[PDB]
């Protein structure tokens, strides 16, 4: 969106052909204008028909149509019902927080609805006291409970709210929110049901994943967030076994981008059942597709079997008599090889990345998978299912291919999660907070001012709650330095706030300083 | 050794012995001239060339040296704008080395001009990339016609 945005069009010029001689603001955003020696004051009242006021207030429900509330409307502290209030007090440790607030919408509404009173009287803060905002760890959140008919959030609330939030249109909240708000009810029902399972880094990646289904018309792959939110829980097989059910087709599982974050262990399951699908895709049956996944796995023999079993199949005579040799020969690893560069030439590139990986050569393998087919995701799959779950190929891979991109773009997400499949865990936890270009001689790559800047560079709060994680976690790589580190995490609190506070989320900012724990 | 002896001449088709180990459409330099010709049939030790050249005066006896090699075509740049022998010898450049009117036999001459100095550009490729048959890694300026005349790498390489 558009850091501003019009909210009116003071037309003087639809009276008199005169220019504006003077403007001036003055006691409640009354705008007088001066022509001659005939003024044009407009009190803070909105005119609907205009087209900026009409597309600014867009479906919003607003209490005054006031140029001053309004501007109070696009921005100020959220109401504490919003939806990027909410998931942002979950990516904060605070899912009982959004759980009780929840609760308390729910008792609002109902109140409303008895008493038959509009809903535009809806309190914005629910009635919530402030300093359960500044609550400093989830488990010392004092979770206190409500009469009977509805004493705490479960299955029965979060029934009830959907159907409110359908029979309501709640103030404030575009329509479009209103239905992320919805989503964000049905992951807090998921989560309730996994809180007792997964730490709260999967309770993260579990909203992030919920959340990418209701936006998979603007948003192609769970953004490198909820990887990073997965690939450091400690109940990576909870996640995996939730989004199982979504992974039937390799589009779908590069979507979930799962090479990244699931155990090898249950990458090589993963691979397995993916080959079986591609291979009976719609379509009809063709080795082609499935070739990669069995020759990653080194089960060659099996895609020799699919290669005869596919009599119809026009290069099943040569694939059939040339697969079955045996490559540990150097005529054949030759014979491979050049099979490999000839489908490069002709334009078979995934052909080409399956016999450069019949030899066992997966450098050359990953970087056609990589470079000429555009998939990132099943290089890292072959490189983690192939040799191992971390290097020595994807160590170059990553630092070859994704290393510089990220640089480039200042990703600071990529920037951890390669060096930490280069085990470079000391750097990638800092890679969270400092810039890329600047880590571990990257300005080497490319020079400072070919990277991006200015506006472009926003800010993301989850990007220091992963930091403050991991940072406790690994805290023997941090004892060594202290000063240092302090004198950047106190300019990353103060830069993360003012974007929690410039998005409306000010009683989290208020929280994420009080709270912030300095590694004396 | 690679030499065989000329045994039968009859026009443009000479049959040398001593010719076993010899590839089929081999280039191969007959007589002392070395006139340019190509092995057309192999039976046993003799083969039977196609002379790509006049072979009034060749002797039986004379050698015939295999080149390893087919009747092969330079191409790169320095191609257009430019008038060849049939095969692959340009017209020009014999006339003013023999500095005479005519064709001289078993002259030598390399196809493409190699004093040109050509303002070669790279392409998309750089180092550690993979590079197949028939792929444009640079580009040089020929004339104003071809401005740029794309640099594949060998079909076979």
């Amino acid at each position: 969106t558009p850091s501003y945005l019009p909210i009116e069009k003071i037309d003087i010029t639809a009276h008199t052909a005169h220019n504006i001689g003077d403007s001036v603001w003055m006691k409640n955003g009354t705008f007088v204008v001066a022509s001659g020696n005939q003024f044009y004051i407009k009190d803070k009242s909105l005119d609907l028909t205009d087209p900026f006021t009409y597309q600014s207030i867009g479906s919003r429900k607003i209490l005054s149509n006031d140029i001053l509330h309004l501007s109070s409307v696009l921005n100020g502290p959220l109401p504490v019902y919003h939806p990027q209030f909410l998931i942002q007090a979950i990516y904060a440790n605070k899912l009982q927080l959004v759980k009780e607030l929840l609760l308390r919408l729910f008792l609002a509404l109902r109140k409303l609805d008895f008493e038959s009173q509009d809903v535009s009287n809806l309190d914005s803060n629910l009635g919530m006291d402030p300093l359960k905002y500044f609550i400093a760890k989830d488990r010392d959140y004092p979770v206190e409970s409500f009469p009977d008919p509805y004493p705490c959030f479960n299955k029965t609330v979060s029934l009830a709210l959907t159907e409110q939030l359908t029979k309501t249109t709640l103030p404030y909240l575009t329509r479009h929110q209103q239905i992320t708000l919805i989503t964000v009810i049905e992951a807090v029902d998921e989560v309730t049901k996994n809180e007792n399972i997964v730490d709260y880094n999967g309770v993260r990646f579990l909203l992030g994943v919920k959340l990418f289904l209701s936006h998979k018309n603007i948003q192609k792959s769970i953004l490198m967030r909820d990887v990073s939110w997965a690939l450091h829980s400690d109940n990576k097989e909870i996640l995996l076994s939730s989004i199982d059910r979504h992974i039937t087709s390799w589009n779908r599982a590069r979507e979930y981008r799962i090479a990244y974050w699931i155990k090898e262990q249950d990458l090589v399951k993963k691979f397995e059942d993916i080959a079986k699908y591609e291979f009976s895709k719609d379509d009809k049956r063709d080795p082609s597709r499935c070739a990669i996944f069995y020759l990653a796995l080194k089960k060659k023999q099996i895609l020799l079997s699919l290669w005869k079993m596919a009599i119809g199949h026009p290069e099943q005579q040569k694939m059939v008599r040339f697969i079955s040799n045996d490559f540990t020969v150097p005529r054949w690893r030759t014979a491979a090889l050049k099979n490999a560069f000839v489908l490069l030439s002709k334009h078979r590139y995934m052909d080409a990345a399956v016999f450069f990986l019949l030899t066992d050569s997966l450098k050359d393998c990953v970087n056609v998978l990589c470079k000429q087919v555009h998939d990132m995701d099943l290089a890292i799959g072959v490189c983690r299912v192939y040799e191992g779950d971390n290097g020595p190929v994807l160590g170059e891979l990553l630092t070859a291919q994704m290393l510089p991109e990220t640089i480039k773009e200042n990703d600071r997400w990529k920037a951890s999660f390669i060096y930490w499949k280069l085990r470079k865990q000391e750097v990638a936890i800092k890679a969270l907070l400092t810039a890329p270009i600047d880590l571990e001689n990257n300005s080497s790559i490319v020079d400072k001012e070919v990277c991006v800047n200015r506006s472009f560079l926003v800010e993301d709060p989850a990007l220091l709650y992963l930091y403050n994680h991991l940072r406790n976690r690994n805290l023997k790589y941090f004892i060594g330095s202290l000063n240092v580190e302090a004198k950047i995490e106190c300019t990353l609190i103060l830069r993360v706030t003012d974007i929690l506070c410039r998005m409306g989320c000010n009683y989290l900012a208020v929280s994420l300083v009080k709270n912030w724990k300095f590694i004396e | 050794s690679e030499y065989g002896a000329i045994y039968s001449v009859s026009g443009p088709v000479v049959i040398a012995e001593n010719m076993i180990g010899c590839a089929m459409y081999e280039l191969v330099k007959v007589g002392h001239d070395n006139l340019v010709g190509e092995v057309i049939r192999i039976d046993g030790d003799k083969a039977t060339i196609q002379v790509y050249e006049e072979t009034a005066g060749l002797t039986v006896g004379d050698p015939v040296l295999r080149t390893g090699k087919p009747l092969s075509v330079e191409l790169g740049p320095g191609l257009m704008e430019t008038i060849y022998d049939g095969i692959q010898r340009p017209l020009k450049a014999i006339k003013e080395e023999s500095q005479s009117i005519y064709i001289p036999r078993g002259i030598d001459t390399p196809a493409l001009d190699r004093t040109i100095k050509w303002q070669f550009t790279p392409g998309k490729f750089q180092v550690g990339d993979h590079i197949s048959g028939g792929d444009i890694y640079g580009s040089v300026f020929e004339n104003s016609l071809i401005s740029s005349h794309k640099i594949l790498l060998p079909p076979r390489s």
